[PDB]
């Protein structure tokens, strides 16, 4: 092992290192926003069919449960 | 003739049995292969009586009933 071989190898580190990071949550804050977006969305076709067949408003509620002929 | 095949919509075929009375109905039986599972072997029966008078029952579930059936 020589000197000049170590000094190489400390500046290919040091080269290898200083790679810029753009920013990355502007990234992850516009997928969550679609993200929900595209959750909360196809909730308007239920409410709009629910208040089309006559279903109360109060009456259309957000769970798993079976949805009778007067719950949704 | 109705002019349309038994199996003319694939949800299911129609049956028309009226009787010389005038009374009889007319049965949509959705068959299963080609009807989703909620609403298979299901039956909506527009029953006539002798009478003249017209009447739509629905086997299915009171949800999926359409309006103007009987559940």
């Amino acid at each position: 092992f020589t000197l000049i071989e170590l000094m190489i190898v400390v500046a290919i580190i040091g080269i290898l290192a200083a790679i810029a990071i753009p920013q990355y949550q502007n990234y992850v804050a516009r997928s969550e926003g679609a993200s929900a977006l595209a959750t909360i969305n196809p909730l308007k076709t239920t409410v709009e069919e629910s208040l089309s067949r006559g279903i109360a408003g109060s009456k259309i509620k957000i769970g798993t449960t079976a949805s009778t002929a007067t719950e949704t | 003739y109705v002019g349309v095949e038994p199996d003319a919509n694939k949800l299911g075929v129609i049956a028309v049995a009226i009787e010389d009375s005038g009374a009889g109905d007319i049965t949509f039986t959705f068959q299963t292969g080609t009807s989703s599972p909620k609403n298979a072997t299901k039956v909506i029966t527009l029953n006539r009586t002798a009478d003249g008078v017209w009447a739509c029952k629905s086997t299915q579930d009171p949800m999926f009933t359409p309006k103007g059936c009987d559940n």
